[PDB]
């Protein structure tokens, strides 16, 4: 069917390959693997100087909508966002800003494991005051939204791992300290994330088809 | 909890390597006792009293004593014959010219660029003694009390203290605190300090100096215990109760109670005034 | 007849004694809950923004008593730092701070009529730096920063919000860490390694670099024993516990052993390094 | 029995009429114990409330101070003339202080040379001094060179008789120590001291006047110093020697050969 | 007073001036046979032989002669000078011109060794005389103009005990007129004879006044005859024996009284501070 | 008649002996003629005390020229002394040429025995020595003889009364006895008296044949 691409963007340690891996259970670097092409950029954020970085994948991206003017475009870019913050920073903010109108982009919180209740309720709703107050239009989810953008940016935990709990094996951290899980959709919310990707892939690829690209074909 | 109150205990772990530095000068007549009271005041056997002679240089002296775990490293300074000499006149200048020179020493080793920890040879405590007239002070002794008394920490001490009827003893003693009061000689400086403990102990230690004083090196035993004393052919002049002598108290002040503040009085008073006069003279 | 430590304590007790810390890191990382958990008393510290644009210090002075021991704490935290896109010379103003406090100290030192012990030893004593938890290695930043500041005061590398990494994988960092730092040439901040008979003491700590800590302020009903704890849907984290996390390491270590270690080490070491550049450049 | 045995009881009657005179003089470091000792040399207040002795009262410059006593006790008359030098060696600078005295023991030998030698004599009133206690402070070292050098500028002008001063604060040891190194300091610097007539010099002196019943003794808070004893110190010695053994033996000597070899000096001068 | 000491100072003269040795000198002054030699055989009890003078001797001179004596413990030594000669010749108005100057050659060896630079008065001998015994000739009418004459030059060089030699030839009433006779003479012609002294109350006014008896009646013999049960020295005679020791004949014993026994060292001081003081400041004053 | 001088020094008591004599400056007191001659030698110088006594001798012989003269020329020699003094030398030397001597010794009651025979052996020889002519006295012999013997004599005097063991005498009272001067073996006083009572006659005799002869020879 759809040969949906993938950009995955963000610092260094964020998680991303663990995601990816765990999410399609499959394991500028554009690999080809249902056609994904994840789109991992390695150098982001681990830069003495990070400020030009914002401008290759945007290099990239208008080579290859331009190409597809001359179906390989990217449509879905998950940005990760630290967990240590009280907000988002500066490179965060910068990044959402000038690349949310070419690739769609999906907000999502790396390494949810690091918050309690009520502080993962505060800086959920710290970084959806901050997105309405720098005006930024993520994607919005097609029409029980509420606990989604009440849990968006998605709170998330990615492992490669099959912990074994209660006889079963559980995709989970461990540590030494009580284990974590996945599947368990009370605040991991990758349930969440999964499934609305499974039961919209059709609305990402017509949004990212009919708006980003028809604005660039205006761009061109 | 929390754990600042365990800092002490690094202090005290860290001052053991290093070692404590002590510079004690006595200053007296020849035959004062002078040799005799160092020796009973350590408890240890430094016995120039049988050096029967003149001298001709300031004498000092290096030594380690260790108790307990901590080490001195003492430097005594015992006058040269001074005093004995038919022209006393300026006899305090090789006293004063060796002050200077050690705090001299000790200030240009700080003064340097290149810097090690510096080897402290100023001199923080000086004993002085009073020939046992029981009249009145000798004006050498006053003048050697004015010409000494701002530059080291001087405390007066009233050798042979087992010539004195108590009567006698009582009346020399005020004697020489109306004299000391009448020359303004402040004495071991304790002025005005706004802590009320410390300062009711040091101006009631105040008030008994100068300190009837006597030295020994003798065990002599008492009928049921042994004791520190000197025998006479009517008794035994013990210097280890308070109601026969007062080296107890001296002893007390001298190393158990103030010795360290004697070294802050001799840092933060004594070597700053040098210092002030010398470097502003720079 | 040498009694003098109770003396020299009871001058100090009547005096006090002062420290103080800086702690150095990305913002987020976990530096205030982690000093208040230190010395157990709530520092008012409110939740900042991010949007500062560049480093900053601010410094917090309290007394604090514990048995007879009132001691003057200065906590100097850095605000804003590695979170800008020009990351290149953030590494400048923790630099003038610390040459900054050896300067008025050098000048009070030189200065002709001194101020006899009233000198408020405003050097900072301790520094503890705060490294992300990445699994990977070290930033740029972090070991530019660190090699450039491991020569003027006394740093002590800390892995910030140790209950993200497994062990496994927080084994792995430290030992990549540890890599890095003899690759790149770096002295950490060494307790005595040969320290007579302390020196297995502290040799293991060295060797223990950079720690792990967590820290938390919500006192939380485990046992009969309410402690420190983070409480997460999944599990509640100790704070001073020895398998989960190595908070009670850098406590021990910082407060309970090695402050006057620190001192004297900026005073002999460093702060007489710096007298000898500027006696040479003073003319 | 031509008699002549009656002779000496001739001398005694007018010897017990015509009285006797003595020149006792006290120099030494003040505080050392002289007033005390003179006191209780005579046991009566020659140095009473009213007239203390020097310390006590006088010192000014560094002369010397003379005071009579007469002394009836069973029909012998003494008169005792008493001269102390109140201030002595208690200056900053001591050089040359044996001036005053010097002065003083000469200015005695002249009057009498000049009573002498008159044409019309009367009866000589003998002021010559006759004794000279020299005090050396109980220090335990040796001769201070004020000392030595008042013994070696004195020695032949009158009867020098070294005392060690205070005693009970000086120990047997150390006591006998310091005797034989006056005796040594004595030789080497050839100082000729009065050879006693009759190895004891000097002489160790302790006195009071405070009665303890009843014996004259000091009551210190351990005990009682008593004088009269002859092991504890030699007062009994100095006494007994000079005013009970020499007290004319002294006169003797002084008239008999520091009189003219005053006299030769003199008159070979003149 | 508080206690007692210092009355062994008279013991300490007595030992020194004992020890010094003591001396005495006596001027024996009689004519020829009057009993000189005789009466100071008596008066020390030993044998000091003279020879008995050549009675045609051409000139009168002195024969001084010294002697020891000892007695318990005090030793003197006695300087006896006898005029030889005096009263024999036929012109005698130069008989006591010897004898004055023998004494001021005695006085001027004192004063010329006292005047020395290198003198050693402690150690030196006196010459002086100390005690003169004149003897008046018994004759029952007074006193001869020899013996007046001679008194008067010689009474204030020395002093002199009138003394009358050979006394047992007058009666007790003659004795009695005889004595006051000269005792009348004496104050008359103002001759100041060696008088008792008064000052001292233990013996100085009783013994003194008492002894108001002078001159002296006495004789002197060698030979010892027995009275009573004693060996007593007497005077022998066909009719009887005149004994010396009684009171009641002579008055000897009073003469010894003075010599020997009570007034010896009042007459040296006397001799050192009456006449020796005399003659020293005459002669200072002559040479200036 | 008679003239009995006495001659000597003074004070030797021979006023009394010569009151004693007869039991009764001249006396005419048989007709006594007594000359108590002044006792010469008082005075300091004897030069001329010798001289009265010749010219009153020279000027007696003179009137029997144109019997005063004295027969007995006794003369009292000192007992005190040790013999002749040069004084009785020299008057005895220049008188016997005229007038006849005769010694007796004054006060021998101060004189021990053998002291008088020591003296009388001396006066006799200083009588030989000095050729000094001295009166040689020519039962009667018996008394020539122990005159002779007994030259010169030693005589004592008494003028006093005095109850002596019983009877009422002349003579001295001592304390150590009484001087009998009429005892012969006391004294020579009865000697004396009798030689002149016995030889009165021979003594003017002689002197008219002898000494007054020899001076019509020397005249
Ligand atoms: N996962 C995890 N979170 C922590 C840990 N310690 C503290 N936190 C949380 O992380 C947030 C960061 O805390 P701070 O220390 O205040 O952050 P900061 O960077 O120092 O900035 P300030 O708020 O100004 O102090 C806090 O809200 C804590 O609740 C930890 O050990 N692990
Ligand atoms: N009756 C009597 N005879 C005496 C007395 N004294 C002396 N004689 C005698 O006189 C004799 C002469 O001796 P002296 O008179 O003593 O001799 P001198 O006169 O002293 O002469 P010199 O020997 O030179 O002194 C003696 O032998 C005695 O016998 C006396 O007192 N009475
Ligand atoms: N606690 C936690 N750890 C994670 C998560 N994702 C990755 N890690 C850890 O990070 C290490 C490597 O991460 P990595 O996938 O290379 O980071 P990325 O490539 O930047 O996405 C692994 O050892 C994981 O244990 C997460 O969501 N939560
Ligand atoms: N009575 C008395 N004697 C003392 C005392 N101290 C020392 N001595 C003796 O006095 C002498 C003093 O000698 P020393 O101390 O060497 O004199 P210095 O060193 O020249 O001052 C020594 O022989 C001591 O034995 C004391 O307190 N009292
Ligand atoms: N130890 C001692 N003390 C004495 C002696 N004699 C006197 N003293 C004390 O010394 C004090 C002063 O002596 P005194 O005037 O009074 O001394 P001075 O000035 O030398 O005549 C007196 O109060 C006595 O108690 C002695 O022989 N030995
Ligand atoms: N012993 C003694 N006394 C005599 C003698 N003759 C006289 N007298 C005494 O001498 C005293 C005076 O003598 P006097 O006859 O006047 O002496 P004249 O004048 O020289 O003869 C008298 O008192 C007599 O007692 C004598 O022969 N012997």
């Amino acid at each position: 069917g759809f040969e949906f691409t993938l950009m995955v963007a963000g610092e260094s340690g964020l998680g991303k390959s663990t995601l990816v891996n765990s999410l399609f259970l499959t394991d500028i670097d554009a690999s080809t693997v249902l056609r994904l092409t994840v789109v991992d950029t390695p150098g982001y954020g681990d830069a003495i100087n990070c400020s030009d970085c914002y401008k290759p994948i945007i290099q990239y991206i208008d080579d290859q909508f331009e190409r597809y003017l001359h179906d390989n475009r990217v449509h879905s870019c998950f940005y990760f966002i630290s967990s240590q913050g009280h907000g988002l920073k500066p490179l965060d903010i910068e990044f959402m800003k000038a690349l949310h109108n070419k690739v769609n982009i999906v907000p999502v919180l790396s390494k949810a494991d690091s918050l309690t209740m009520p502080e993962v309720k505060r800086l959920k709703r710290r970084i959806l005051e901050e997105i309405a107050a720098h005006e930024i239009q993520i994607y919005q989810l097609p029409d029980q939204t509420r606990c989604l953008k009440e849990s968006i940016p998605f709170a998330v935990v990615g492992s490669t791992q099959m912990i074994e709990v209660k006889g079963k094996k559980v995709r989970g951290r461990l540590y030494p300290w009580g284990v974590v899980e996945v599947e368990n959709p009370d605040h991991c919310d990758f349930l969440k994330l999964r499934t609305m990707l499974i039961t919209h892939m059709q609305d990402l690829q017509e949004v990212t088809h009919d708006l980003h690209y028809e604005n660039f074909r205006a761009r061109r | 909890y929390v754990g600042f109150a365990n800092l002490p205990n690094q202090l005290y772990r860290k001052s053991v390597k290093q070692g404590f530095e002590f510079t004690l000068m006595v200053v007296g007549e020849s035959g004062l006792g002078k040799s005799t009271l160092i020796n009973s005041l350590f408890l240890s056997d430094l016995g120039p009293s049988l050096r029967i002679k003149k001298t001709v240089k300031v004498e000092t002296t290096k030594v380690l004593i260790k108790e307990n775990g901590v080490t001195l490293r003492l430097t005594i300074d015992d006058t040269p014959g001074f005093g004995d000499a038919v022209d006393n006149s300026n006899c305090w200048q090789a006293v004063i010219n060796h002050i200077e020179k050690k705090f001299e020493d000790y200030l240009n080793a700080e003064s340097m660029v290149t810097r090690s920890k510096l080897a402290d040879n100023r001199v923080h405590c000086c004993l002085y003694f009073i020939a046992p007239t029981g009249h009145g002070l000798k004006p050498l002794d006053v003048e050697f009390m004015k010409n000494l008394h701002d530059k080291v920490n001087i405390i007066p001490l009233i050798a042979k203290a087992d010539t004195m009827t108590p009567e006698e003893c009582l009346r020399f003693k005020k004697q020489i605190m109306k004299e000391i009061h009448e020359h303004k000689i402040q004495l071991y400086e304790f002025p005005e300090c706004e802590d009320e403990e410390e300062n009711r102990l040091n101006r009631k230690l105040k008030s008994r100096v100068p300190f009837a004083v006597v030295g020994s090196n003798t065990v002599l035993e008492i009928g049921g215990r042994r004791v520190r004393g000197r025998q006479y052919p009517w008794g035994v002049a013990e210097v280890e109760n308070i109601d026969h002598c007062d080296f107890t108290v001296l002893r007390n002040m001298l190393v158990r109670t103030h010795m360290q503040d004697l070294k802050d009085v001799t840092n933060n008073v004594h070597y700053e005034n040098y210092r002030s006069k010398k470097l502003s003279s720079v | 007849f040498d009694s003098l430590p109770d003396q020299l304590v009871n001058k100090a007790t009547n005096q006090g004694f002062c420290f103080n810390i800086l702690c150095i890191g990305e913002t987020g990382l976990g530096k205030s809950t982690l000093m208040n958990t230190l010395f157990n008393t709530n520092f008012e510290n409110e939740p900042q923004h991010h949007n500062m644009p560049g480093v900053k210090l601010k410094a917090n002075t309290y007394e604090l008593q514990e048995s007879n021991v009132r001691l003057k704490l200065t906590i100097v935290d850095s605000v804003g730092f590695g979170d800008q896109i020009n990351k290149e010379e953030s590494f400048k103003p923790v630099v003038e701070y610390i040459n900054q406090q050896f300067e008025n100290y050098l000048q009070e030192e030189l200065k002709i009529c001194r101020s006899l012990f009233s000198y408020h030893d405003t050097r900072i004593h301790a520094c503890l730096y705060f490294i992300s938890p990445t699994g990977h290695g070290l930033k740029s930043l972090d070991l530019k920063t660190m090699k450039n500041l491991d020569n003027k005061v006394n740093i002590i590398p800390v892995i910030a919000k140790a209950d993200i990494v497994s062990k496994g994988e927080l084994h792995k960092f430290k030992i990549k860490i540890m890599n890095e730092l003899v690759t790149n040439g770096v002295q950490i901040y060494q307790f005595p390694t040969d320290d007579e008979t302390v020196a297995e003491v502290n040799a293991s700590m060295n060797t223990h670099l950079p720690f792990a800590v967590v820290g938390s302020t919500e006192e939380i009903k485990l046992g009969n024993k309410m402690v420190k704890a983070r409480q997460y849907p999944w599990g509640t984290v100790q704070v001073e516990n020895e398998n989960h996390c190595d908070f009670v390491k850098l406590r021990e270590m910082l407060v309970r052993v090695n402050m006057e270690d620190l001192r004297e080490k900026t005073h002999t070491k460093h702060y007489e390094l710096y007298r000898r550049s500027k006696l040479t450049e003073m003319g």
